[PDB]
């Protein structure tokens, strides 16, 4: 493959043939499917991280869509790059405004 | 014993944060869609995927929106939100003109 | 139909928004709010559904309808 | 019966990776799928307006990175690049 | 002597500003400033005296379109001075941070 | 030679003149410098990315362009600068 030759887990052909169908540009260098495929999976490490962390959290061996949520809106970084995706099945954090509490 | 104004609104706001189940009953909102969808093109089939994107989101865009209300409520040293938030909500946000 | 959305699922919608108090003209504001809303996305995925040349509008018609509109939507083959 | 890809497998090869002892629903899975497209497109769609505006044929590792540049909030894209360059080096290694 | 009323002049210079397009910031102090900011990012560059004036051109349109948004808040609220909170309500709702 | 404190080049009576093409007639005097603040986070913004760009074209001018695609970027389209 190319994925053990780079340590990666994300399909490093797969990405190679992506880029040169959905016509981004005329030519394709060969760094880019890796480069790219890493940061495909940096970042989908982050995300099953703190998912995970959430569904301990909520003691659960399994992570439902919610426990994406929960780690994505409490990610202040995450959050941003998804700051306009709404994700299936995810509800909303808790948070109740102050003057609304009881005295 | 009753428990007071508003008293049983704060124990559902609790509720309805901790759970992810969506709050219009998909069968109405269903025809609701089949309805819209007509008024642009007659003799239309739907997946069940198809309604169930558009009503997740639907919800999640009006939960959102309830939000920023609320917060217009709020700014006008209020606690009931109005027509007159949204109306402004939906103007900051640049939806309506 | 759209009286369909009842009273009750648009208070759900509003506590889980965060809101605690209801005046009584919002749940009719909410459905014109909500009609504007499904017209735009179903118009839109129409208009794909058209272009495809099927009775049938898919999923994917309605996504790509929401990402066309900023409103991007996960679960359902993005 | 048509054989749809997506990245399910690697998805739970890499959550292996960080979490032994954790699973997944489908409907997560999705949400994980959509995650990847969606980001692969940004990266992907950025990429390819950088090689226009530069006058130039061909989408590099380089235009990829700065890509990720522009679509990542400073911690998000610091990382970004180090796997980035990490595996690239790591692949002109081996042969 | 002679005395224009509290909020006369305003309503006067809104109408002045209103009918031109002439930028309101200054020029220099604008360019000190954004030279600061990018040096701070990576030192040693130059720039297009055009690219400054992009940067201008694009500036006060937010911050006017911002003023509008931020005035209706001050408005929302049964008031006519516009505050830091107001601002800060329109960068919610906009979805700013 | 160093730059320091330019922010207050945005004096007050212009940050004055913008709110009146805004519309605005009566302004609290804490908003000067939220303004400042705002100004600021937004030409942070759009600079981090011009320059990205400047960075990626392997120059040391940033030119109107550069910034042309920032906004662009930024859902802030602007006409009148090429592009």
């Amino acid at each position: 493959t190319r994925s053990s030759r780079a340590g990666l887990q994300f399909p490093v052909g797969r990405v190679h043939r992506l880029l040169r169908k959905g016509n981004y540009a005329e030519r394709v260098g060969a760094g880019a499917p890796v480069y790219l495929a890493a940061v495909l999976e940096y970042l989908t490490a982050e995300i099953l991280e703190l998912a995970g962390n959430a569904a301990r959290d909520n003691k659960k061996t399994r992570i439902i869509p919610r426990h994406l949520q929960l780690a994505v809106r409490n990610d202040e970084e995450l959050n941003k790059l998804l700051g306009r995706v709404t994700i299936a099945q995810g509800g909303v954090l808790p948070n109740i405004q102050s003057v609304l509490l009881p005295k | 014993h009753r428990y007071r104004p508003g008293t049983v609104a704060l124990r559902e706001i609790r509720r309805y944060q901790k759970s992810t189940e969506l709050l219009i009953r998909k069968l109405p909102f269903q025809r609701l869609v089949r309805e819209i969808a007509q008024d642009f093109k007659t003799d239309l089939r739907f997946q069940s995927s198809a309604v169930m994107a558009l009503q997740e989101a639907s919800e999640a865009y009006l939960v959102a929106l309830f939000e920023d209300t609320n917060l217009c409520a709020i700014h006008a040293k209020r606690v009931t939100i109005m027509p007159k938030d949204i109306q402004l909500a939906r103007r900051i946000r640049g939806e309506r003109a | 139909n759209i009286q369909g959305i009842t009273k009750p699922a648009i208070r759900r919608l509003a506590r889980r928004g965060g809101v605690k108090r209801i005046s009584g003209l919002i749940y009719e504001e909410t459905r014109g709010v909500l009609k504007v809303f499904l017209e735009n996305v179903i118009r839109d995925a129409v208009t794909y559904t058209e272009h495809a040349k099927r009775k049938t509008v898919t999923a994917m018609d309605v996504v790509y309808a929401l990402k066309r509109q900023g409103r991007t939507l996960y679960g359902f083959g993005g | 019966k048509t054989r749809k890809e997506s990245y399910a497998i690697y998805v739970y090869k890499v959550l292996k990776q960080v979490h032994p002892d954790t699973g997944i629903s489908s409907k997560a899975m999705s949400i994980m799928n959509s995650f990847v497209n969606d980001v692969f497109e940004r990266i992907a769609g950025e990429a390819s307006r950088l090689a226009h505006y530069n006058k130039r044929s061909t989408i590099t590792s380089r235009e990829i990175q700065t890509a990720v540049r522009l679509l990542l909030p400073g911690e998000l894209a610091k990382h970004a690049v180090s796997e980035g360059t990490k595996a690239v080096t790591k692949y002109t290694s081996a042969k």
